[PDB]
């Protein structure tokens, strides 16, 4: 079970800009107090980000790659993004990657599995009963061979919520490296309309896991007879990380407070190499 | 004083270096192999911070 | 005058060692006792992991023709704890297991199987003639023999592509120098020594570098504050004074480190608390004294 939904307008592509955001904690280690130089793969300043939108329309999923790594952000209301794919062919010829949080679980799986053209999720609407329940679950077709697998505890999740400017703010980072799938992320409620947040923050790692695959492509799961429906306001940002050395500062509390991006422009490389953030004539 | 502070500042760094042998801690090096062995990896860390 | 002398420094007085509370065993039958190893173009691995191993059992024992470890001691690993280990198995000539070390060149190698320079593990293997080697002879045990380059240590290629060692290209399944480039082993019983089919099995475990879930078995004693002492949590050893800390380890971190790359906060293993570490004391010792034409 799958449908091809088309009803909703073309646009092109808008470009949007990353003012400092996509900086975490590159390990486990307690420091305080203290400047510290370190290299990693992460997403450089006054960047260049994609922007997809869901609005009343628009309902745009496509196929986008994963080089390297990607910085995912959703500015959203009434948790409307909730699944990722991941894969190399996503055609049952080699295993793919499921994330889904789905209103009653959180699901992980590695599964030999066979998507459709148009995979998806979807709740109904506010049909007299005061609750919007989960009536589509059209991703896939097939799975023959799944080693990982993995279900969280039991919830439910909130399916409703009417404000004209999203508060949820999430940020992600997904990599994967040594066969090691890592997942960080963060939370915020901020008051912005139809942008990115101009600030700073850092995010605390959340998830290891031992998967070992290969992704060179992924592909986001939106909550929504064959056609008709409406969509979610909901924005999200796309970009991608690169090796590139940063000058972190820790205050008292371990927290990161501010980051040099050491090959940014003349100055920032001058702050490096004394290693400070006020340089004098 | 910023000259005096800035040497031995350096001087302590310098602690965290392999100099070319398997790891900077002494005791990894000790806890880890057998003495034969941990011979050739403490004579270069002996060298570096002489 | 005053000349200065010998140094002086506080003497420990106790031991300490903390362990995690594992304690099943780890799976070393589902290894060493399948019935089954698979070809080495197609090596097998298994992940093993929150467990209590025993590695003296294993080397202890005499069945294993060849036990060589490359960055630890095979006596010492009985009081290390590891993050994750891995198992590789599978099934090779006789002769070629001198390739499967760090860092040489040849056949297998270049093709089916290599090893990084900085491996830290051990390699492990026995031949296994009568138990798969038949008078008819077990031929699914095939190797590749040709191959577009050089694979990059833990790299592993499944297909049934058709090499073209020729100038020509070659198309359908066969042709001219159009080669099948896996090849089945010679393996049966009356073939001599250098031919025999052995078994291989490597382990490639991490170091101390994680939060770490394989353990030996060392038992761990109470806690003691405020003394010199000898300290051992999860394989990282030293020695100082432990206290009651006031540093807020956030719930992913397990350490604190220096300028010089010295651990100076600690999470318990079984209690989850911080503590502190700081060295014992020490300093010079000068002697002040009259000429001896004066006194003594
Ligand atoms: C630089 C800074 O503000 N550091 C904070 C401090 O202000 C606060 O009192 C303490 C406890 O909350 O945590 C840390
Ligand atoms: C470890 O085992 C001890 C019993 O010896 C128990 O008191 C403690 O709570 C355990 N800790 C964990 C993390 O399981």
């Amino acid at each position: 079970q799958c449908v091809n939904l088309t009803t909703r307008t073309q646009l092109p592509p808008a470009y949007t800009n990353s003012f400092t955001r996509g900086v975490y904690y590159p390990d486990k280690v307690f420091r305080s107090s203290v400047l510290h130089s370190t290299q990693d793969l992460f997403l450089p300043f006054f960047s260049n980000v994609t922007w997809f939108h869901a609005i009343h329309k628009r309902f745009d999923n496509p196929v986008l790659p994963f080089n390297d790594g990607v910085y995912f952000a959703s500015t959203e209301k009434s948790n409307i993004i909730r699944g990722w794919i991941f894969g190399t062919t996503l055609d049952s010829k080699t295993q793919s990657l499921l994330i889904v949080n789905n209103a009653t679980n959180v699901v992980i799986k590695v599964c030999e599995f066979q998507f459709c053209n148009d995979p998806f999720l979807g709740v109904y609407y506010h049909k007299n009963n005061k609750s919007w329940m989960e009536s589509e679950f059209r991703v896939y077709s097939s799975a023959n061979n799944c080693t990982f697998e993995y279900v969280s505890q039991p919830f439910l999740m909130d399916l409703e919520g009417k404000q004209g400017n999203f508060k949820n703010l999430r940020e992600f980072v997904f990599k994967n490296i040594d066969g090691y799938f890592k997942i960080y992320s963060k939370h915020t409620p901020i008051n912005l309309v139809r942008d990115l947040p101009q600030g700073f923050s850092a995010l605390e790692p959340l998830v290891d896991l031992p998967i070992g695959i290969n992704i060179t492509r992924f592909q986001t799961l939106l909550a929504l007879s064959s056609s008709g429906w409406t969509a979610g306001a909901a924005a999200y940002y796309v970009g991608y990380l690169q090796p590139r050395t940063f000058l972190l500062k820790y205050n008292e509390n371990g927290t990161i407070t501010d980051a040099v991006d050491c090959a940014l422009d003349p100055l920032s490389e001058t702050k490096c190499t004394l290693k400070s953030f006020t340089v004098e004539k | 004083v910023n000259q005096n502070a800035q040497a031995l500042n350096t001087l302590v760094k310098q602690l965290s270096s392999n100099f070319g042998a398997i790891s900077s801690v002494l005791n990894d090096i000790l806890s880890r192999l057998d003495p034969p062995e941990a011979e050739v990896q403490i004579d270069r860390l002996i060298t570096g911070r002489l | 005058g005053i000349y200065q002398t010998s140094n002086f420094r506080v003497q420990p007085t106790e031991s300490i060692v903390r362990f995690p509370n594992i304690t099943n065993l780890c799976p070393f039958g589902e290894v060493f006792n399948a019935t089954r190893f698979a070809s080495v173009y197609a090596w097998n691995r298994k992940r093993i992991s929150n467990c209590v191993a025993d590695y003296s059992v294993l080397y202890n024992s005499a069945s294993f023709s060849t036990f060589k470890c490359y960055g630890v001691s095979p006596t010492k690993l009985n009081d290390l704890c590891f993050t994750n280990v891995y198992a590789d198995s599978f099934v090779i000539r006789g002769d070629e297991v001198r390739q499967i070390a760090p860092g040489q060149t040849g056949k297998i190698a270049d093709y089916n199987y290599k090893l990084p320079d900085d491996f830290t593990g051990c390699v492990i293997a026995w031949n296994s003639n009568n138990l798969d080697s038949k008078v008819g002879g077990n031929y699914n045990y095939l190797y590749r023999l040709f191959r577009k380059s050089n694979l990059k240590p833990f790299e592993r290629d499944i297909s049934t592509e058709i090499y073209q060692a020729g100038s020509t290209p070659c198309n359908g399944v066969e042709g001219f120098n159009c080669y099948f480039p896996l090849q089945s082993y010679g393996f049966q019983p009356t073939n001599g020594v250098g031919y025999q089919p052995y078994r291989v099995v490597v382990l490639s475990f991490e170091l101390l570098h994680a939060p770490a879930t394989v353990c030996g078995p060392k038992k761990s004693t109470n806690l003691v504050k405020n003394k010199c002492v000898n300290f051992n949590f999860n394989g990282l050893t030293g020695t100082g004074v432990l206290t009651e800390s006031n540093k807020k380890f956030l719930p992913f971190q397990q350490f604190g480190r220096d300028i010089a790359d010295t651990t100076d906060a600690v999470r318990d293993p079984q209690t989850l608390e911080i503590l502190d570490i700081t060295p014992c004391s020490f300093g010079g010792v000068s002697v002040i004294t009259p000429g001896t034409n004066t006194s003594n």
